[PDB]
């Protein structure tokens, strides 16, 4: 699956944690600044709970000009949550790649390689459909090999990951994944 | 990873709508006044702009706090509008990092980046007797880049021995067609150079070209060649009018967004070192 | 002699400005834009006056023609076909003989040298005209209003 | 932008000049042809003609947003500002003469 | 507290900060505890309603290539061809 959790580290970089605090207190430093050219710790407590924007409350910033720089700061801080909001996008739509086993027109099928192994019951009646067939005969041919004998094995096998695919008739294994 | 998304697409959620939210906003700025009987204005609606920050009161007015509920439905609709935006982030993935062109500049001139970038194919190439033709320069640096057999290239750019890889459209389309996982593509839609086709050359000077020709014309006559593909060519990955996804939340760009907010930061300190310059007449 | 067609992507006519003169007109490119005359009927109508006037043509194919002509240089004029189509195979309304129409038509007949079009390689003409490598790579396709 | 492409693409095909029964004209032109697809000569068709792309492509698209919606939220709004301010000067008297 | 008080639930849904006051009773500030918890269910709401006005656009527009089924059979419904004396109906032929 895959897919899951990783909490408050998986909706950004590390480098983006960087920005946002370094860069934070930096701007902070700049508004103490704005204050100190023409409210100084509080400040950066100000602007330091603005990204928090839970509301610490203490005051404001003076200079009007200086009061649209932290204008422009908070509004990047809500750009930061929105980050939050597509990062969680990522955390939910948009599930991996596919699992191929597309059906009997899957290429992978089409050209036995080592890679996947797919068989079915040493001698089966799926077999027999298999026999006589001129499509297939590249496949019958390459599907002596690793076939077993009772298909509950081939569940075993496959579901030690010895096995890439089985074939046999539906409805049996419906019943059989539907259990595991 | 990717995708080249520098916060502006919340822009495409908004563009023109943002002028808008500052003439209305100064339209509320007069409202302000109007609902009254300054920039306490800017820090109240502007404090809708999102979650309240500014510790200001609010204006004591009743009618006034009404039109703060007005601004207040506006605020919320407009967080809805970014989180639309965040959507346009879940969908509309470019999917394109390296692509340009055959001839084209970020592969022109490789001392040109910072980090050393390579690309190229295998010797006595076809493609690349034409691409000695195509430019000369390229062949050269290319040489030293030249790779014996294909398997092993490409398991150097899944390794990362190597960047991209130049040869026919061939192999480029069956080989990516089958992978343990679906990860390479060929730059661009398939745009290829040197538009060409395989067939089937003959001993030279014969009447036999006619014949054959007429045959494999004959192969697309009963469209076997669907058949043939269809045995061969048909690939498991691909159908990239599907943008995949990434994940992490990992974004420089979206950093570059903040190099905007802190660069702002600087013209307030141009402005604010101005209006300071205003403070003596 | 070379013949065509009016076909968007490639063909396009338009009636000279007074007489025999193109309007000269640059590409989003800049290119200094070749064209040059071309012969056909301005109908498109069945059973309609067939009377031809040498109208502008400019396009694609044409300038593969000129392309032949920097490398073949030789003589050439151009025209179109008497119809409005390609052409297909068929007989006379009486004894059925093997018979042709369409710009196979004016070639089989020897009306002209050259037919320059988006032309389809199938494999019966090649029974009779000759090929060349494929200039281009195009497909059978469907075409349907977007959806709203 | 009114129409769009099919879904898939068949009938491998392509296009070469007309010429009649047997004349050497043949070789010479093919050859010709290649040694334009030898170069960018054909793509530089392409820039001449089919590069031009008048309308976005295929896409269905992810999104993509324009003010009509904001106008209409907008809209509320500041008629509202308006509607503040006949009924803050209605209030006004009323709590006035209250 | 009377008139102020459905300010300040009317302000909370609108979570925009009238910020009059509170309300005094511990249970009933519990009420409003869980009604302000609806309000952010409320803004949740509009966040999946603009999930809806994003994302998962109409259906399909058929034209799935020459396998389409609807091709397959004609209908006076859906109408496709190609040119009269068509090299491409010499293909069909
Ligand atoms: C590409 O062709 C060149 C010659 O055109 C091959 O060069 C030979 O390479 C072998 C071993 O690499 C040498 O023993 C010969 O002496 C080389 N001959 C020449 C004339 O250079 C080269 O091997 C070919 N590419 C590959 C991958 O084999
Ligand atoms: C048969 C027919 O349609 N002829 C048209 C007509 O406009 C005119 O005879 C000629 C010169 O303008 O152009 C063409």
């Amino acid at each position: 699956p895959r897919s899951t959790l990783d909490s408050f580290m998986q909706p950004f970089q590390s480098t983006l944690w960087l920005l946002v605090g370094l860069s934070v207190h930096v701007v902070a430093v700049m508004l103490y600044l704005l204050d100190r050219f023409s409210t100084l710790s509080s400040a950066m407590w100000f602007s330091w709970g603005v990204l928090l924007n839970s509301g610490i409350g203490e005051g404001a910033p003076r200079s009007f000009s200086a009061r649209i720089l932290g204008m422009v700061w908070a509004g990047f801080a809500m750009i930061i949550v929105a980050s939050y909001t597509a990062n969680l996008a990522a955390f939910l739509v948009l599930d991996r790649p596919e699992e191929r086993i597309t059906g009997i027109n899957d290429p992978r099928l089409r050209n036995p390689s080592d890679k996947f192994i797919y068989a079915t019951v040493k001698q089966s009646s799926v077999d027999i459909y298999f026999r006589r067939q001129v499509e297939l005969s590249t496949m019958y041919r390459h599907m002596e090999k690793h076939n077993y004998e009772s298909a509950a094995e081939a569940i075993q096998a496959v579901r030690d990951n010895k096995l890439h695919a089985f074939i046999w008739d539906s409805a049996v294994l419906e019943f059989e994944a539907s259990q595991k | 990873n990717g995708t080249v998304s520098p916060s502006a697409f919340l822009e495409p959620f908004s563009a023109c709508v943002w002028v808008m939210m500052f003439v209305m906003l100064l339209i509320v700025s007069a409202v302000a006044v109007f609902v009254f009987e300054i920039g306490k204005a800017i820090w109240l609606l502007w404090g809708l702009v999102f979650n309240n920050s500014v510790p200001v009161q609010n204006p004591k007015g009743t009618t006034s706090k009404i039109m703060v509920s007005v601004w207040a439905f506006f605020a919320v609709i407009f967080l809805a509008s970014y989180t639309a935006n965040l959507a346009a982030f879940m969908i509309q993935e470019e999917y394109v990092d390296q692509v340009s062109g055959l001839s084209d500049k970020k592969f022109q001139r490789p001392n040109d980046f910072s980090p050393p970038f390579r690309f190229g194919t295998v010797p006595n190439g076809s493609t690349e007797r034409n691409i000695r033709n195509n430019y000369a320069e390229m062949h050269a640096y290319m040489g030293k880049f030249n790779q014996r057999g294909v398997d092993d290239a490409l398991l150097s750019l899944k390794t990362g021995k190597l960047d991209a890889f130049i040869y026919d459209a061939a192999v480029l389309n069956y080989m990516a067609g089958r992978d343990e996982g679906c990860k390479l593509v060929t730059i661009g839609s398939g745009k290829v150079f040197a538009s060409t086709g395989y067939g089937i050359a003959i001993q030279k000077d014969s009447g036999w070209k006619r014949q054959v020709d007429l045959a494999i014309l004959q192969l697309f006559g009963d469209g076997e060649m669907e058949e043939l593909e269809a045995l061969w060519l048909t690939g498991i990955c691909h159908n990239e009018k599907n943008e995949v996804m990434s994940s992490q939340l990992d974004i420089d760009n979206m950093a570059g967004v903040f190099y905007m907010l802190g660069a702002a930061m600087a013209l307030s300190l141009i402005t604010f070192i101005s209006e300071h310059l205003f403070y003596k007449s | 002699k070379i013949v065509t067609i009016h076909q968007e992507p490639f063909v396009y006519v338009k009636p000279t400005m007074s007489d025999g003169t193109c309007k000269e007109e640059f590409t989003v490119n800049g290119d200094p834009v070749k064209k040059v005359i071309c012969t056909g009927p301005n109908d498109t109508s069945p059973g309609s006056p067939r009377h031809t006037v040498p109208q502008c043509c400019y396009g694609f194919c044409i300038d593969l023609l000129i392309k032949l002509a920097r490398t073949m240089q030789f003589t050439y004029e151009v025209h179109l076909v008497a119809d409005g189509k390609f052409g297909t195979q068929e007989r006379v309304q009486n004894s059925n003989k093997k018979e042709w129409n369409g710009m196979m038509g004016e070639l089989l007949s020897g009306q002209a040298d050259m037919i320059v079009a988006p032309l389809t390689i199938n494999n019966e003409r090649a029974q009779y005209i000759e090929f060349s490598k494929p200039f281009k790579y195009q497909g059978l396709t469907i075409l349907v209003k977007k959806e709203i | 932008c009114d129409l769009v492409t099919t879904g898939e693409l068949f009938f491998r095909s392509g296009f070469g000049i007309g010429m009649r029964k047997d004349s050497p004209w043949k070789q010479q032109v093919s050859l010709s042809i290649l040694k334009s697809h030898e170069n960018g000569f054909m793509e530089d068709l392409d820039k001449t003609w089919v590069r031009y792309q008048e309308c976005d492509s295929r896409s269905n698209a992810p999104a993509t947003l324009t003010c009509e919606n904001m106008a209409g939220v907008f809209m509320i709004v500041a008629g509202g500002i308006v509607a503040g301010i006949f009924l803050i000067f209605i209030e006004i008297a009323y709590k006035s003469r209250a």
